[PDB]
């Protein structure tokens, strides 16, 4: 397997491929989570350079993790479908062991978790 | 068990040797596996020491009745009527029995009596579960018309290599001699046999 | 086909009192009708004030006690020489016998010594790690011929004070050292008596503060 | 799985003053066919131990490679091999037992009775045993197969417990050992008259005595039995 | 059980361990072993107790009427006849292992009996779990021209072979012996090498530490 | 499926100084479940007393065997029969059934009318007599009742203290076996008056 | 077959059996009465094997009745139960035993007290307050030593019995279609329609 | 072994007996058949001794675990599915457990889940486990009422257990009694049948089975 | 776990299965609901090995609702009653398989017909009017070809069912304590609570 360790601390104290990633956040698209009283609302932008395009069957930029759990992103989208389909898993397997849906702070701990396990697993960025 | 019966010119020779085991123990080291059912009629005893025990007690009855009416029973006789039980009472029987005796007639005669209860008149037998190893030895040295001994040594010869391969076979030899002279016991001990 | 197990037959017996605690056993090994040997101990010191006997199979008896005396070395080195409480070691026992639960130690384990308030502790196992604190256990070969004695003797059952028209049971009472080796005494002869697999002698070890002390008596020898 | 083929029988010993004596006959059964005549059952590692093997040939003859390796591993890098860091009874017994306990737990077991006959540095009498399930103990008498059970009564005679150890001299000793084979002899389907006889003395040292023989056998009064009752004749 | 047989000069002599089992526990600690088939025929049983008992008294029965009979003095080989074919009638069920000796007006005897009725004849024999332990001494100290007193203590010593070795015998050792000319002598408990020692304590409870529920006279009178 | 262990139970027998005791569980069931309460395992003829553990049906048959055969007895010999006596006629009854026996453990006790001595006795299934000067044990709590027995027993006990060491020894034992107990009885035997004690015991 | 229980109480026994009949995997019958009049004041109930358990039944029958013409005199019901067991006493070491469970519930008339008695197939015999053969006895037991009381008249042993069956009807797996009941005591034997 | 639990009015009353048992022989009267996992937790034991000890001991080292990791209490469900899913894992190799998970929570309330080794997990109000089971079935069912007051709930599951423990020959020894509420487990002592047998048969004037 | 029914009608499919949980001699429970809503227009009942059906039972359940997380999209009862059927195919060749039978009663929104699928443990499957597992089928299939028809209304499905449970607690052996019933049709999935 490949094993090389890409994610490294520089002598700043830096892990440059994590502040790599943040970078390409940045480029992404703005995406925005305001929650009032009784709500939470997810904005999120789509760039107009892109005419032609089919509103019907390309990716919604928001995804259901489970049906009371929702997920937004900004940054590399083919990245983002990875962390949605282990958030969705997870939550299936959450209602099958507990008998009772995530938490919201449980599931974002784990997509959290997931982050963090690619930012010092050998062979991954 | 190792046992044999030869007939030779003067008449037959019965043969044994002296182990009765319990598995690998060795109940008696000291066994007599030639026994009398007639004054010149003996028989050597192989299988369940109960089974051929109880068969030659009651041959011993049946020739001793008939010597009382008809006189003198012949060796033939006498393997019909051990034939007789073995092969009627096949299915609860252990013996494997070779009878030998001696007429003045038909002079030394013997006949084997396996398993099953069928009859096998022959000019010498072997028997027993160390006979195995000596059919090779004994069909290459055994002679008809032997003298009286040259068949104590063939006798000796064989059992001495049944004794010795046979775990089930040993302790002393034991062998009867019947002719016309009459009846004969003969011993011999491992310091004499084992070194042949 | 082959069978892993044996029995090497044997008894042990284990009796608390208020400030020490005994862990007896018959030194005879057996297999069928034949004597092994006529001293063979299977009561050992395994250190930090505990005894131990593992009886039934002595291969898997031998087994059991040799990891658990390397527990707790490694205990030792782990947890800065921590003393291994008697509480601690019946649990690290019940994993070990528990690790094997799907081809077990043919053994009744019973450990002695002294508890953290350093009264009498005597803990009894099953072959796959059940365990249970008592004031007495008789194990192996005679426990059937032991145990209901003792029951008797040591926690004084079925008995009630006279006069009181078996209303007052009798009262509940720590033995003295003195006391509780007599009952020991009394029960291996008996066993001995009644039981072909125990004999030859009797091998005792006593736990109090001090340490860890041993006395041998001679048992029938047929 | 296992099951013996060709089978060596009993393997007996005993303690004296100021040793240990062992003892066993030189056949390789084959079931009831007494195969193989010229079998050493007997293995000596170094100058101060005897493994007496009964049971599988085919097992026995691994256990002697192991040995055998055992003294060349602990040759390597030991200056003091042949002195204070050379092999004792006891550690050769417990790499023993080890393998026999392993062997048994996989369910694969070396189908044999050991005994481990020796003297520690420091003089003591060393004699163990260990079996295919990896069973151990260890008496001042000691024998497997049919030795437990006709062995063991004769040899406890003279030591029957451990103070007679120093009462017990190495004559007295093989007498005893030498008459029991004779008995195993008498009583054995499965024995042979030829044995081997090795005697370690903490002063003396390894004694191996090959092709010794059972004699002073009584055989005569088997001449006046006759029948198995009534028979006269 | 331990059983043994030899014979000397003038006669022959059995002998028997007293220990009766039951698994691994000993029921009769000092059980008679030694049977009575006529004044001066004698056996020694091993085996199915039950078994050796009953054959051993019917066959005795018949002898006596036999005896009565013919106006003679019964014979071993008559007695080791009547075993045999009835030991052989039913084919090992009856578990019977038994060494017949005695005197007579042929001479003195010593046999051995199995199950499934094959018979054996020598000048000494052992039958019993103790057996090996016991022909281990016979065959060591065995000599031709015993004398009786010399009989007694191969015998003895052949049985306590089995006491000590074997597990299942024990206790006592039963000797009879069978000279030619004079009575036999029936040597019950002839040595007693296992006498139980004395108890650490007694057990004697105080009068009504039991709980008793009624009381009642009971009537065995008419 | 073991006939001897169906129904549960357990006899004692004890001597004393010139007197014997006799004793038993009041337990019958069907393994697990617990069915009777008062099924007394002891029963006695004239003088003599006989107790009997294992299969239920033939402790019942062999009671009823042992009437008719002590009243016949008693008719023709015009005297009541002996404990040693009664004892052989056990065991002839029992072998005469060698290969279809009855699946019991019976104990004899009693004080023969004309000598004064105290008797026990115990059988296997098949009748093997095994007489005793201390002790008889029989049941399913056996091993329990040989270990109480052969540590709490002593020599010529007085029938007083006689009572406490065989109830005692059956209460512990019995306390120990899933199949025994539910109750007890106990019988004590002097040569002339006989006391039966029903005996307070834990009931599980 | 399967449930059968009895309850004796002061002055009368009661007997409750299951109607069902099951073969398989069908209920063959739901109105099946499984018991004798063995005399006027003794009643036998029973449970077992096909086949064995009316063959018994009614043998037993015969040899009762042939009994009371003879000697023009009822058997007292301990007289019956010993006779029953010896029967099946017999039974267990023939060549084909007898499968059957019973219970004999009687009222004996010179005594003026009810008797259940409870034998097996074995030939096991118990007198009891209380009896049940089968899986029943290891609800009805426990729940019967609860409330049963010696003293209690017939209709308090019916409300008893009612309690039995409602706990069977719940807990256990097998429908066994209810049961009939029917009381012996100084007048006879009668059966109550409605349970 | 006879254990039982039931809901009712004022929570839920656990009652088990202590005896253990190695076929005929009875080895203790003194075992805790009782786990407490937490002071809102319960469990019962039924079966292979070992495998219930062992495993329920397992269960509240999971228990402990989830309240790290969650900040906050585990379920009576997701604590009983922990067990029954180990218990899964592993059927067909032959462990033998009888248990009942008993607790209060808030999102729950009072619950019982009766979990076995071959991976039956069942909600409900009453239960009762091991051989005995059909012995207290008897007595509770019979007398059962939700309207119970805590007195006579803990007096019923005392009694249930005692008719178990008399009829049934592998229980016995020894009643240990709980009552949990909202604020938890109360533990309702220790109750020897030797003693509570006799007092229950003079005061409620039952057991006439019984000689006096 | 025993009686598992399944009947479609014009409009709907309608499961009935039955509320026992029975160990031994002891019913644990009579009130079980052995079904599993796999999709809001797709049910499934099921009967088989203790532990097995409900493992077996919200493993699909929890395969089924992630898929329509993923797709935003209810899969059509033909394609969930393949899936569950290769599953158990899959199953029956394993180291240990799942010992579950299985009904599915769901409606097809797209083609607006109601469907009914059997699958048993080897995976078996079978779209059918009316299916019953285990030795229910041997009364109810008897009685269905008698009495259906395929136009009937849920009402008359409901009457038709009340005939098979009627059947059933006359003549099966065991008693089941009755059947929760749950109608599934374009609404989605209900449960009938007075049956
Ligand atoms: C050689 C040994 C083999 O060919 C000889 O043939 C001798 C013949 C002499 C005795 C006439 N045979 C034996 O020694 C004979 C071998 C034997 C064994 C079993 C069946 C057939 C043949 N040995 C015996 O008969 C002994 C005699 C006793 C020791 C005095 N008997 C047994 O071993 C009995 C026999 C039971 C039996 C089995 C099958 C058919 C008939 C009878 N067996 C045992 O006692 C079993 N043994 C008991 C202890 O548990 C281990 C097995
Ligand atoms: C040594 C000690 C053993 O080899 C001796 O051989 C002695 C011989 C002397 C006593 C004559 N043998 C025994 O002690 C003998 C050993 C034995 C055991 C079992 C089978 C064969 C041999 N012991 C017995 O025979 C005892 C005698 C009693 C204890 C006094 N009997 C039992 O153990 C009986 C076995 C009876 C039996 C029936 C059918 C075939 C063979 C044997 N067992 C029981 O009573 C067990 N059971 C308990 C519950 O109630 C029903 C009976
Ligand atoms: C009632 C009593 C009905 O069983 C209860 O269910 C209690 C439950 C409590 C204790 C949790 N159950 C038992 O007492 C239980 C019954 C049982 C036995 C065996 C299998 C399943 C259930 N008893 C045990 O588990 C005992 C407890 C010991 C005595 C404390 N243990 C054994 O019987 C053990 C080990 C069983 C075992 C399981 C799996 C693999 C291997 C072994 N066995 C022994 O101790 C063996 N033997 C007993 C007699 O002496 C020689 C050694
Ligand atoms: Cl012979
Ligand atoms: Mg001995
Ligand atoms: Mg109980």
């Amino acid at each position: 397997g490949y094993d090389r360790a890409l994610s490294i601390f520089s002598p700043d104290g830096h892990i440059f491929q994590v502040e790599y990633a943040l970078e390409a956040v940045k480029r992404g698209t703005c995406a925005v989570g305001v929650k009032g009283k009784n709500c939470v609302v997810l904005g999120c932008e789509r760039r107009s350079t892109l005419k032609l395009q089919d509103t019907r069957i390309t990716p919604s930029k928001v995804s259901k993790i489970d049906s009371h759990v929702v997920l937004s992103f900004s940054g590399l989208n083919a990245d983002s479908r990875i962390l949605i389909e282990k958030a969705r898993v997870e939550a299936q397997s959450h209602r099958l062991t507990l008998e009772d849906p995530v938490t919201v702070e449980y599931l974002t701990r784990y997509v959290a978790g997931v982050q963090q396990r690619y930012t010092q697993s050998g062979g991954v960025r | 068990t190792s046992i044999m019966a030869v007939t030779f010119k003067d008449g037959v020779i019965l043969g044994a040797d002296s182990r009765t085991t319990t598995g690998a123990y060795i109940a008696n080291r000291v066994t007599d596996k030639l026994t009398r059912v007639h004054d010149k009629i003996w028989c050597c005893r192989s299988g369940s020491a109960a089974d051929t025990q109880a068969i030659a007690d009651i041959v011993q009855y049946h020739l001793e009745l008939y010597t009382s009416q008809y006189g003198t029973p012949s060796t033939e006789t006498a393997a019909s009527v051990f034939k007789e039980l073995c092969y009627e009472n096949k299915d609860n029987l252990t013996a494997g029995i070779i009878v030998a005796g001696y007429d003045d007639k038909n002079k030394g005669e013997v006949y084997t009596i396996p398993l099953g209860g069928s009859v096998h008149k022959l000019p010498y037998a072997i028997a027993g579960s160390g006979s195995t190893f000596i059919y090779g030895y004994c069909d290459k040295n055994f002679r008809e018309n032997m003298s009286k001994e040259e068949t104590v040594d063939f006798i000796k010869h064989s059992l001495s290599q049944a004794i010795k391969w046979d775990g089930s076979s040993g302790g002393v030899i034991r062998m009867v001699v019947l002719t016309a002279a009459g009846v004969e016991r003969l011993i011999f001990y491992p310091d004499e046999y084992e070194q042949l | 086909q082959f069978n892993p197990y044996g029995d090497n037959g044997g008894t042990i017996l284990g009796i608390a009192g208020e400030d020490f605690a005994v862990l007896a056993g018959d030194t005879r090994n057996i297999t069928d009708y034949s004597i092994n040997s006529r001293y063979e101990p299977k009561v050992f010191d395994c250190g930090d004030n505990i005894v131990m006997s593992a009886n039934g199979f002595a291969a898997d008896g031998d087994a059991l006690v040799k990891r658990f005396k390397n527990s707790v070395k490694w205990y030792h080195f782990d947890h800065n020489d921590k003393k291994l409480s008697i509480n601690s070691a019946a649990r690290n026992i019940q994993h070990l016998l528990y690790g094997k639960r799907f081809f077990p130690y043919y053994v009744h384990t019973i450990i002695a010594g002294l508890d953290e308030d350093g009264k009498g502790a005597v803990y009894s196992f099953d072959p796959v790690g059940s365990y249970e604190r008592e004031q007495c256990r008789a194990g192996g070969a005679a426990a059937s011929l032991i145990m209901p004695f003792l029951d008797n003797q040591v926690n004084f059952k079925n008995q009630y004070e006279p006069g009181t028209n078996g209303k007052v049971k009798k009262p509940l009472k720590y033995l003295s050292v003195e006391e509780v080796i007599k009952l020991v005494r009394d029960s291996f002869t008996s066993a001995t008596e009644r039981h072909i697999q125990v004999g030859d002698g009797l091998e005792i070890l006593i736990v109090t503060k001090d340490g860890v002390r041993k006395e041998f008596y001679e048992l029938k020898r047929d | 799985t296992q099951q013996p083929i060709v089978t060596g029988t009993s393997v007996i010993s005993m303690k004296y003053d100021n040793g240990v004596i062992i003892a066993a006959d030189n056949l390789g059964s084959y079931g009831s066919l007494l195969r193989f005549n010229g079998v050493e059952r007997l293995i000596p590692v170094g100058d101060n131990t005897v493994v007496g093997i009964s049971g599988d040939i085919s097992d026995m003859q691994h256990i002697e490679r192991l040995l055998k390796d055992l003294v060349t591993e602990n040759a390597y890098d030991n200056p003091l091999a042949d002195a204070e860091e050379a092999l004792e009874p006891s550690y050769i017994f417990e790499y023993l037992a080890t393998v026999m306990y392993q062997r048994r737990s996989k369910m694969n077991p070396l189908w044999n009775a050991i005994i481990v006959a020796g003297v520690q540095s420091n003089g003591d009498q060393f004699l163990r045993y260990v079996n295919l399930l990896g069973v151990t103990y260890s008496s001042p008498t000691l024998a497997t197969g049919f030795g437990a059970h006709m062995a063991n009564p004769l040899l406890r005679k003279v030591v029957d417990r451990e103070s007679d150890i120093p009462k017990t001299t190495v004559q007295v000793a093989e007498e005893a050992i030498v008459n029991a084979m004779r008995v195993l002899y008498y009583r054995d389907a499965r024995s042979s008259r030829n044995f081997s006889l090795a005697i370690i003395d903490k002063n003396t040292g390894l004694t191996f005595k090959k092709n010794l023989q059972v004699e002073n056998m009584k055989w005569d009064f088997a001449k006046d039995i006759k029948g198995y009752g009534t028979q006269k004749i | 059980t331990t059983i043994v047989g030899v014979k000397f000069n003038n006669g022959v002599v059995i002998a028997a361990d007293t220990r009766s089992t039951q698994g691994p526990i000993v029921a009769d600690k000092n059980c008679a072993k030694l049977h009575r088939i006529s004044p001066k025929i004698w056996c020694a049983g091993a085996g199915t107790a039950a078994d050796t008992e009953a054959v051993t008294q019917l066959i005795g029965s018949n002898i006596e009427l036999h005896s009565l009979y013919t106006s003679r003095e019964p014979r071993v080989v008559s007695a080791l006849q009547m075993l045999k074919q009835h030991l052989f009638k039913y084919q090992g069920h009856i578990g019977a292992y038994l060494i017949v000796a005695g005197v007579d007006p042929t001479g003195s005897h010593l046999f051995s009996i199995h199950a499934h009725g094959s018979t054996d004849v020598g000048y000494y024999l052992s039958l019993g779990s103790g057996s090996l332990a016991a022909m281990a001494v016979l065959e060591s100290h065995w000599k031709q021209d015993l004398t009786k007193e010399e009989a007694i203590k191969l015998a003895s010593d052949a049985i306590q072979a089995g006491i000590w070795n074997d597990l299942g015998s024990g206790s006592n050792v039963d000797v009879c012996v069978m000279e030619i000319g004079k009575d036999a002598e029936y040597l019950r408990n002839y040595l007693t090498p296992n006498v139980r020692e004395e108890k650490q304590k007694s057990y004697k409870f105080p009068r009504g530490t039991t709980a008793v529920l009624k009381e009642s006279i009971v009537n065995i009178c008419d | 499926s073991d006939p001897s262990s169906i129904n549960g139970g357990i006899v004692v027998a004890m001597t004393g100084k010139d007197c014997v005791a006799i004793a038993c569980d009041l337990r019958l069931g069907s393994q697990s479940l617990g069915v009777s309460n008062k099924f007394e395992k002891i029963f006695h003829y004239g003088h003599v007393f006989l107790g009997i553990t294992g299969l239920a049906t033939d402790v019942t048959t062999l009671n009823e065997m042992f009437r008719y055969k002590t009243n016949l007895y008693k008719l023709k010999e015009e005297r009541a029969i002996e404990p040693e006596t009664f004892t052989q006629l056990v065991s002839s009854s029992l072998y005469e059934r060698r290969f279809g026996p009855y699946f019991v453990g019976p104990v004899v006790a009693g004080i023969n009318s004309k000598s004064g001595k105290p008797f026990i006795a115990g059988f296997d299934l098949i009748g093997c007599i095994d007489e005793a000067k201390d002790f008889i044990v029989s049941g399913t709590a056996s091993d329990q009742l040989f270990g109480m027995c052969e540590s709490l027993y002593e020599p010529n006990l007085e029938p007083e203290d006689l009572f406490e060491t065989i109830s005692q020894a059956l209460l512990n034992a019995a306390d120990r076996d899933a199949l025994s107990g539910w109750g007890a009885v106990v019988y004590i035997i002097k040569k002339d008056e006989v006391v039966k004690r029903y005996l307070k015991m834990r009931q599980d | 077959m399967d449930i059968i229980l009895g309850i004796r109480v002061q002055d009368s026994v009661i007997l409750a059996s299951s109607k069902a009949v099951t073969r398989g995997i069908s209920v063959l019958k739901d109105s099946d009465d499984k018991t004798r009049q063995l005399s006027p004041h003794t009643l036998m109930s029973f449970a077992g094997e096909a086949g064995d358990t009316v063959q018994f039944a009614e043998y037993i029958q015969a040899n009762i009745q042939l009994y009371s013409i003879r000697e023009d005199y009822e058997l007292s019901p301990q007289a019956v139960s010993s006779f029953v067991r010896q029967e099946l006493a017999k039974s267990i070491r023939s060549r084909r035993p007898y499968q059957v469970n019973v219970l004999i519930g009687g009222y004996d008339k010179k005594k003026n007290k009810p008797e259940l008695y409870q034998i097996d197939y074995l030939g096991t015999k118990v007198e009891l307050p209380y009896g049940a053969h089968g899986y029943s006895g290891f609800y009805t037991f426990s729940l019967l030593d609860h409330h049963y009381r010696p003293d209690m008249t017939t209709e308090e042993g019916l409300d008893l019995l009612k309690l039995c069956v409602q706990e069977l009807e719940k807990r256990m797996p097998m429908d066994f279609k209810g049961v009939i009941v029917k009381i012996v005591d100084k007048d006879g034997i009668r059966q109550v329609d409605d349970f | 072994t006879t254990t039982l639990a039931f809901r009712f009015q004022g929570g839920i009353i656990v009652a088990v007996d202590s005896r253990a048992t190695a076929g005929n022989w009875v080895a203790s009267q003194t075992v805790k058949k009782v786990i407490e996992i937490n002071p809102f937790l319960l469990g019962t034991m039924a079966g292979g001794a070992a495998d219930c000890q062992f495993w329920e001991t397992w269960l509240g080292s999971q228990c402990r675990l989830h309240e790290l990791r969650e900040k906050e209490r585990i379920s009576v469900a997701a604590a009983s599915k922990i067990l029954s899913n180990l218990v899964y894992q592993y059927k067909g190799a032959g462990l033998s457990m009888g248990t009942m998970i008993c607790g209060y929570t808030r999102k729950e309330g009072p619950t019982i889940y009766y979990v076995d080794s071959d991976g039956t997990r069942l909600k409900g109000d009453i239960f009762c486990v091991g051989s005995g089971q059909t012995f207290a079935y008897g007595v509770l069912d019979s007398n059962y009422k939700w309207d119970l007051s805590v007195e006579d709930a803990l007096y019923l599951g005392k009694r249930s257990i005692l008719a178990a423990a008399h009829r049934n020959a592998y229980s016995g020894g020894s009643v240990n009694l709980y009552h949990v509420t909202e604020d938890g487990w109360i533990y309702h002592g220790n109750h020897d049948v030797g003693e509570l047998f006799w007092k229950v048969k003079e005061e409620e004037g039952s057991f006439n089975n019984v000689i006096g």
